[PDB]
C-alpha cells in the first residue's frame, strides 16, 4: 500500500505460493521489488520487478527429493 | 569416518572414495604416455627397474590385447595383467562371434565396463591400474583410448597416465602430432619419457616402446630394436 | 456442429445479451441422440452459459424453466456434472434477487431431487439456501422447523462451518418473532461454533 | 538429520525415514561439473548439453554426453560417466530386448520406467550402490508426440515438458518454468534456441559452436540426430542477431 | 547380495527397520480411502513441485485389475515395484484358477511380499503405505498394507502427512450410508484439509470402484467434483 | 490445567465486553477456544 | 564504444530523402536495423537521432497508425538507452502540439503518455502531455 | 499385464 504499484501485479500470484516464508521475506519481496523498478528509472513497480524480487529473495534450494514422495 | 571401506557406499558429497583411492594407485606409479600421430599409435612406457635383478623384459607394461591393439598400463601391475586378460578375451570372443576385428572403440567400452562392474558393489574392490588402448586400422584410422579405474573411457591424440602426468601432458602438447608419422612420434614419445623421467628421484628406467600403425600393417609390435635406440640416442641428446 | 453455434453465441456476447440468448436456448433445446460425447459437453456448457446471461439479463422466466426444464436432461450427463449445473442454476437463481415467488418452489425440487440421487452434502446445502429464502419470505415457522432439522443433522456431521449459518438464520429467524431470549440463545450457539473453528470473513462478519 | 547404525553407509530407512546413500548418489550427479537442459515442443523435442574439453589432447569426438540408445531414442547423461555409459548400455539391452519380445520400439515413457525399475533395486538392495548419473530420454512417440523424461538415481521418473539435470537443474528449470508460463507450442527453431539460451543464460557463457552438444528428435522424421558444429552454428548465429 | 537380514529385533522388542519405513510413509503425499455403499474411492494429493513435471505422464492410483486399483503414500519407485508385483500376482491366479483375484487375496499376497522384504537378506522393507480396492461379490473392499506387511480391512482411512487429522475427520464425517458420489465428495474434503495451496483438476488424483469394475478419474471428471466442492 | 485455563479464557472472554460478571456463554466459548482451535 | 557518429550522419540524409520519395516502411525497417547496431553498441547520441527521425518520417508523411506502432516498438526496444527515448517523447510533444485534428491529436496522445508511464526520465514530458491532455 | 505396464 506504500509503494506505488501498476494495476498489473496481481499480489495473489505470489501469496497463493506455498514458500513459508517470514514477513520479513514479505518486505524484501517489496523492498527488491522497488530497489529493480529504481534500477530502470522507474517510479512505478511492474509484475516482472515483483516476479524477479520474488525469485532471488526466496532463492529457495529443492532441499527435497521428489522420490520421498 | 567409515564412508570409504567400500565402493558400494557413497560420501555425504557423492563421491566414490575406493575408486579413488584406487586412482592413487595409478597416479603412484611410473609414467606411460601413447600419442596418436597421422598413421598410427605410438606407446612408450618408462619402465623403471627396482632392482639390477630383473632381466630385460620383466614387467612388461606393453600388452598385445590383440593383433592389431596394444595396451599401456599404469598402477597395480597384476589388476593390469587381470585386465590384459579381460581385453583379450574380450577380443577373441568379439572375433569369434562377429568375424571380424574389433574396433577400438567397442574392445575400449567394453573393457571400461568390466572396469566399472567393480565400482559398484562392496564384493569387490576397483581396479588399481588405469590403460590405453591402441590401435590403427586403414578403414576406423587411428585410436588411443585411456580407461581409469572408475571406468570412464576417453578418446585421445596424446595421453599420459602415472606420477609424472601432468608433466608429460604438457611436452605432448607441444607436439602437432596429427601431421607427423609414426617415425618421428617414437622419437618424441622418447624425448617426452626422457625429459618427464626424474633421475635423482627412482632412477634406472628402461624405455618400452611399441606401436601400431600403416608401417605395420595395422599390427600392434614392438619397436624394432634399432628404432628404439636410434630414438634413445635422440632423447638423450635432447636432454643436452 | 453445435461448437460453431457456441463461437457464434460468444461473439454475440458482445452484442446483445438477449441476442446470444437465442443461439443458447437453441442449443439447449436441441434433442440429442445416444451419446454424442461432443454435442453432450456442448450442451451442458450452453446451459451453464446461459443462465450465467440470464443472471444479467433477469428474466425469471427463461432461468426459472431452465431448471425444471433440464431435469430429464441431467440423467444423461453423469452425477458430478448433474449436481454441479443444478447447484449454478439454483445459487444463480438465488443470487438474484428478484422474488419471483417460486424460489422455494424450485429450491424444493432441487432439494427433492438431490435426495433422489442421495447426495447429502448437496442436500445440506440446499436446505440452507431454503432456510435463508424461508427468512427472505417471512415463513419463519417453516424457516425453524426446516433449521431445526438441518441443525440436528450437521451436529451430527460435526459441519461446523454450515451449522453456524444455519444457528445464524435459526437467530434471525426469531429476533423477527420479536422472541429475544431465542436469538440469544440461537446467536450464542452460532458464536461458540464459530469460535471451534475458522470463520471466512464473510462468515465472522455476518455473526458480528 | 539424526542416524542410528549403518543408515549412511548403506541404503536402509535413518531415524526419519530418509535414504541417505540415495541423496549421495543424488549429489554425485554435480561432480561432473555439467549441465544438460531437454525442451519438449509441439513437434520436436530437443537435449542440449555443454562439452568440455579441457586440453586439446583429449579428443573431442569422443566427448560426448549425448547417446543414441536407439533409432528413435535419444539421451543425455549427467553424473559420473561410467554410472552414465554403464546406464546406456542397460538401456540399449533393454530397448533391443523391448523390440524382440514384442516386436515394435519401446516407447519413451517405458524405457526409462524399466530404467528406474533397475535402479530401484540398487536403493533396496545393500550390497550394491545407487548409479551417480541421470538420464534425460527424449523421443517421438507414435500418437503421444514428443516425449522428454528425466530418471534419476531413485528410481524416480516423470514426463517432462522441460526439464534440466547436473550442477545447474535449479536455475535452468526456474528458467524454463518461466519460458513454459508463457504458453507457447515452440516450433523446432524456437526449442532449439530456447534450450540454447536457457544454458548459456544459466551458465553465462555465451557458446560457441565448440561448446555444446545437441540432439534432436522430431515427427517428421521421428529418429534421433546430433547437430554438427554448422548445425549448431546456424541456432547459435541466429539467437546471436536477434 | 546379503544374505543376513537387514530388519533386527531391538532391545524393546521392536523391528526398528519396519518403524523407520513407517515414518517414511508418514512423510509422503496424503492419500485417503473411503470404503462407500456402492463403491470404494482412493483419492491422493498429486501434486508435483513445478509445471515442467508431466502431470499425467505418471500416475499415483494404478489399477491392478479390471476390479482391483492402488494407491500408495510413500516412496514412489517402491510403489511402482509393488505394482508390478501386485500385477504379476494377479495373473498368476488369474492364469491357475480363470478368475479374477478377489481383492483380499490380492492384499494378502502382496503383504506376503512385503513381510519378506522385512526378513529377507540384504534389502530394507518397502517405504509405501498401500490403499488397495476392490469390488467382489457385489461388495466392496477397502485395506492397507504398511511396511511390515500387515493389512487391515478399513471402512476409511488415510495415510501419509497429516493422516492422523484425517482419520479423526474421517471419523466424524463417515457414515455406512454414504454413497460413492458422497464417498467422493469426503475424500476431496480430507485431501483438502491436509492441502497446501488450492486443489486443481490436475495437482489430484482420484480413482473409484464399483460394479463396472475399478476406474482412475479422468481430470475432467476430478475438476466437476472439485467445483462441487466450493 | 485445561479446566483452569477454560475458567480464565471465560474470564477474558467476559473482559472483552467489558462486563463484570461471567456469564455461561463465556464458559461455552472458553471451551470452544481452549478445546477445539488449540 | 564503437562511435558510429558519421555512420548515421550519412544514412540519415538519405533515407529521408526515400521517404520523401515515397518509401517509408522498409526504410523504417533499415533505421530499425540502424537502431539496432546502435542500442548495441549503446551510442546514445547516434540512437536519439535515429528515434527522432524516425518520428518525424512517420509525421511528416501523415502516417500516424505508423507513427504510434513506431512509438510504442521503439519504446518497448530490449535494453532501450532512456536518453533516446527522452529525445523521442520531446520531439514527438512538439508533434502533439502542432497537431488540430482533435481524433489524431487524442491517440497520439495516448500512445505518448502510455510509453511514458511510471519512467523518471521522461516525467515531465508525461506531465504537460497529461496537462495538453486536460486542456483537450 | 503388459497393456496394465503401458497403458
Amino acid at each position: 500500500s506504500k509503494m506505488n504499484l501498476s494495476e498489473e501485479v496481481d499480489l495473489e500470484d505470489y501469496v497463493a505460493r506455498p514458500d513459508k516464508i517470514s514477513g520479513a521475506d514479505i518486505n524484501s519481496i517489496c523492498q527488491e521489488s522497488g530497489m529493480l523498478a529504481v534500477r530502470e528509472n522507474r517510479y512505478i513497480v511492474l509484475a516482472k520487478d515483483f516476479e524477479k524480487a520474488y525469485k532471488t529473495v526466496i532463492k529457495k534450494d529443492e532441499q527435497e527429493h521428489e522420490f520421498y514422495k | 569416518t567409515g564412508y570409504d571401506l567400500s565402493a558400494s557406499t557413497f560420501s555425504p558429497d557423492g563421491r566414490v572414495f575406493q575408486v579413488e583411492y584406487a586412482m592413487k594407485a595409478v597416479e603412484n606409479s611410473s609414467t606411460a604416455i601413447g600419442i596418436r600421430c597421422k598413421d598410427g599409435v605410438v606407446f612408450g612406457v618408462e619402465k623403471l627397474v627396482l632392482s639390477k635383478l630383473y632381466e630385460e623384459g620383466s614387467n612388461k607394461r606393453l600388452f598385445n590385447v590383440d593383433r592389431h591393439v596394444g595396451m599401456a598400463v599404469a598402477g597395480l601391475l597384476a589388476d593390469a595383467r587381470s585386465l590384459a586378460d579381460i581385453a583379450r578375451e574380450e577380443a577373441s570372443n568379439f572375433r569369434s562371434n562377429f568375424g571380424y576385428n574389433i574396433p577400438l572403440k567397442h574392445l575400449a567400452d567394453r573393457v571400461a565396463m568390466y572396469v566399472h562392474a567393480y565400482t559398484l558393489y562392496s564384493a569387490v574392490r576397483p581396479f588399481g591400474c588405469s590403460f590405453m588402448l591402441g590401435s590403427y586400422s586403414v578403414n576406423d584410422g587411428a585410436q588411443l583410448y585411456m580407461i581409469d579405474p572408475s571406468g570412464v573411457s576417453y578418446g585421445y591424440w596424446g595421453c599420459a597416465i602415472g606420477k609424472a602426468r601432468q608433466a608429460a601432458k604438457t611436452e605432448i602438447e607441444k607436439l602437432q602430432m596429427k601431421e607427423m608419422t609414426c617415425r618421428d612420434i617414437v622419437k618424441e614419445v622418447a624425448k617426452i619419457i626422457y625429459i618427464v623421467h626424474d633421475e635423482v628421484k627412482d632412477k634406472a628406467f628402461e624405455l618400452e616402446l611399441s606401436w601400431v600403425g600403416e608401417l605395420t600393417n595395422g599390427r600392434h609390435e614392438i619397436v624394432p630394436k634399432d628404432i628404439r635406440e636410434e630414438a634413445e640416442k635422440y632423447a638423450k641428446e635432447s636432454l643436452k | 456442429a453445435a461448437v460453431v453455434e457456441f463461437q457464434r453465441a460468444q461473439s454475440l456476447l458482445s452484442t446483445d445479451r438477449e441476442a446470444s440468448i437465442d443461439i443458447l436456448h437453441s442449443i439447449v433445446k436441441r434433442d440429442i441422440q445416444e451419446n454424442d460425447e461432443e454435442a453432450v459437453q456442448v450442451k451442458e456448457q450452453s446451459i451453464l452459459e446461459l443462465g450465467s446471461l440470464l443472471a444479467k439479463t433477469g428474466q425469471a422466466a427463461e432461468l426459472g424453466g431452465l431448471l425444471k426444464y433440464v431435469r430429464p436432461f441431467l440423467n444423461s450427463i453423469s452425477k458430478a456434472k448433474a449436481a454441479r449445473l443444478v447447484r449454478s442454476l439454483l445459487d444463480l437463481f438465488l443470487d438474484m434477487e428478484a422474488a419471483t415467488g417460486q424460489e422455494v418452489e424450485l429450491c424444493l425440487e432441487c432439494i427433492e431431487w438431490a435426495k433422489s440421487e442421495k447426495r447429502t452434502f448437496l442436500r445440506q446445502a440446499l436446505e440452507a439456501r431454503l432456510v435463508s429464502l424461508y427468512f427472505d419470505t417471512k415463513r419463519y415457522q417453516e424457516a425453524l422447523h426446516l433449521g431445526s432439522q438441518l441443525l440436528r443433522e450437521l451436529k451430527k456431521m460435526d459441519d461446523k462451518a454450515l451449522l453456524v449459518e444455519v444457528q445464524l438464520l435459526e437467530s434471525k429467524t426469531y429476533h423477527a418473532l420479536s422472541n429475544l431470549p431465542k436469538a440469544r440463545a440461537a446467536l450464542t450457539s452460532a458464536r461458540t461454533t464459530a469460535n471451534a473453528i475458522y470463520c471466512p470473513p464473510k462468515l465472522q462478519a455476518t455473526l458480528d | 538429520g539424526s542416524s542410528a547404525g549403518f543408515d549412511r553407509h548403506i541404503t536402509i530407512f535413518s531415524p526419519e525415514g530418509r535414504l541417505y546413500q540415495v541423496e549421495y548418489a543424488f549429489k554425485a550427479i554435480n561432480q561432473g561439473g555439467l549441465t544438460s537442459v531437454a525442451v519438449r515442443g509441439k513437434d520436436c523435442a530437443v537435449i542440449v548439453t555443454q562439452k568440455k574439453v579441457p586440453d586439446k589432447l583429449l579428443d573431442s569426438s569422443t566427448v560426448t554426453h549425448l547417446f543414441k540408445i536407439t533409432e528413435n531414442i535419444g539421451c543425455v547423461m549427467t553424473g559420473m560417466t561410467a554410472d552414465s555409459r554403464s546406464q546406456v548400455q542397460r538401456a540399449r539391452y533393454e530397448a533391443a530386448n523391448w523390440k524382440y519380445k514384442y516386436g515394435y520400439e519401446i516407447p519413451v515413457d517405458m524405457l526409462c520406467k524399466r530404467i528406474a525399475d533397475i535402479s530401484q533395486v540398487y536403493t533396496q538392495n545393500a550390497e550394491m550402490r545407487p548409479l551417480g548419473c541421470c538420464m534425460i530420454l527424449i523421443g517421438i512417440d507414435e500418437e503421444q508426440g514428443p516425449q522428454v523424461y528425466k530418471c534419476d538415481p531413485a528410481g524416480y521418473y516423470c514426463g517432462f515438458k522441460a526439464t534440466a539435470a547436473g550442477v545447474k537443474q535449479t536455475e535452468s528449470t526456474s528458467f524454463l518454468e518461466k519460458k513454459v508460463k508463457k504458453k507457447f507450442d515452440w516450433t523446432f527453431e524456437q526449442t532449439v534456441e530456447t534450450a540454447i539460451t536457457c544454458l548459456s543464460t544459466v551458465l553465462s557463457i555465451d557458446f560457441k559452436p565448440s561448446e555444446i552438444e545437441v540432439g534432436v528428435v522430431t515427427v517428421e522424421n521421428p529418429k534421433f540426430r546430433i547437430l554438427t558444429e554448422a548445425e549448431i552454428d546456424a541456432h547459435l548465429v541466429a539467437l546471436a542477431e536477434r | 547380495g546379503y544374505s543376513f537380514s537387514l530388519t533386527t529385533f531391538s532391545p524393546s522388542g521392536k523391528l526398528v527397520q519396519i518403524e523407520y519405513a513407517l515414518a517414511a510413509v508418514a512423510g509422503g503425499a496424503p492419500s485417503v480411502g473411503i470404503k462407500a455403499a456402492n463403491g470404494v474411492v482412493l483419492a491422493t494429493e498429486k501434486k508435483q513441485k513445478s509445471i515442467l513435471y508431466d502431470e499425467r505422464s505418471v500416475h499415483k492410483v494404478e489399477p491392478i485389475t479390471k476390479h482391483i486399483g492402488l494407491v500408495y503414500s510413500g516412496m514412489g519407485p517402491d510403489y511402482r515395484v509393488l505394482v508390478h508385483r501386485a500385477r504379476k500376482l494377479a495373473q498368476q491366479y488369474y492364469l491357475v484358477y480363470q478368475e479374477p483375484i478377489p481383492t483380499a487375496q490380492l492384499v494378502q499376497r502382496v503383504a506376503s511380499v512385503m513381510q519378506e522384504y522385512t526378513q529377507s537378506g540384504g534389502v530394507r522393507p518397502f517405504g509405501v503405505s498401500l490403499l488397495i480396492c476392490g469390488w467382489n461379490e457385489g461388495r466392496p473392499y477397502l485395506f492397507q498394507s504398511d511396511p511390515s506387511g500387515a493389512y487391515f480391512a478399513w471402512k476409511a482411512t488415510a495415510m501419509g502427512k497429516n493422516y492422523v487429522n484425517g482419520k479423526t475427520f474421517l471419523e466424524k464425517r463417515y457414515n455406512e450410508d454414504l454413497e460413492l458420489e458422497d464417498a467422493i465428495h469426503t475424500a476431496i474434503l480430507t485431501l483438502k484439509e491436509s492441502f497446501e495451496g488450492q486443489m486443481t483438476e490436475d495437482n489430484i488424483e482420484v480413482g473409484i470402484c464399483n460394479e463396472a469394475g475399478f476406474r482412475r478419474l479422468t481430470p475432467t471428471e476430478v475438476k466437476d467434483y472439485l467445483a462441487a466442492i466450493a | 490445567a485445561e479446566v483452569k485455563g477454560v475458567c480464565t479464557e471465560a474470564g477474558m472472554y467476559a473482559l472483552r465486553e467489558r462486563r463484570v460478571h461471567v456469564t455461561q456463554e463465556d464458559f461455552e466459548m472458553a471451551v470452544a477456544k481452549v478445546m477445539q482451535k488449540d | 564504444e564503437v562511435d558510429y557518429s558519421a555512420t548515421v550522419d550519412q544514412r540519415l540524409p538519405e533515407c529521408a530523402k526515400l521517404a520523401k520519395e515515397g518509401r517509408l516502411q522498409e526504410v523504417i525497417e533499415t533505421l530499425l536495423s540502424l537502431e539496432k547496431q546502435t542500442r548495441t553498441a549503446s551510442d546514445m547520441v547516434s540512437t536519439s537521432r535515429i528515434l527522432v527521425a524516425v518520428v518525424k518520417m512517420c509525421y511528416e508523411a501523415k502516417e500516424w497508425d505508423l507513427l504510434n506502432e513506431n512509438i510504442m516498438l521503439l519504446s518497448k526496444r530490449r535494453s532501450q538507452l532512456k536518453q533516446a527515448v527522452a529525445k523521442m517523447v520531446q520531439q514527438c510533444c512538439t508533434y502533439v502540439e502542432e497537431i488540430t485534428d482533435l481524433p489524431i491529436k487524442l491517440r497520439l496522445i495516448d500512445t505518448l503518455r502510455m510509453v511514458t508511464e511510471g519512467k523518471i526520465y521522461v516525467e515531465i514530458e508525461r506531465a504537460r502531455l497529461t496537462k495538453t491532455l486536460a486542456t483537450i | 499385464l503388459h497393456s496394465l505396464s503401458t497403458g
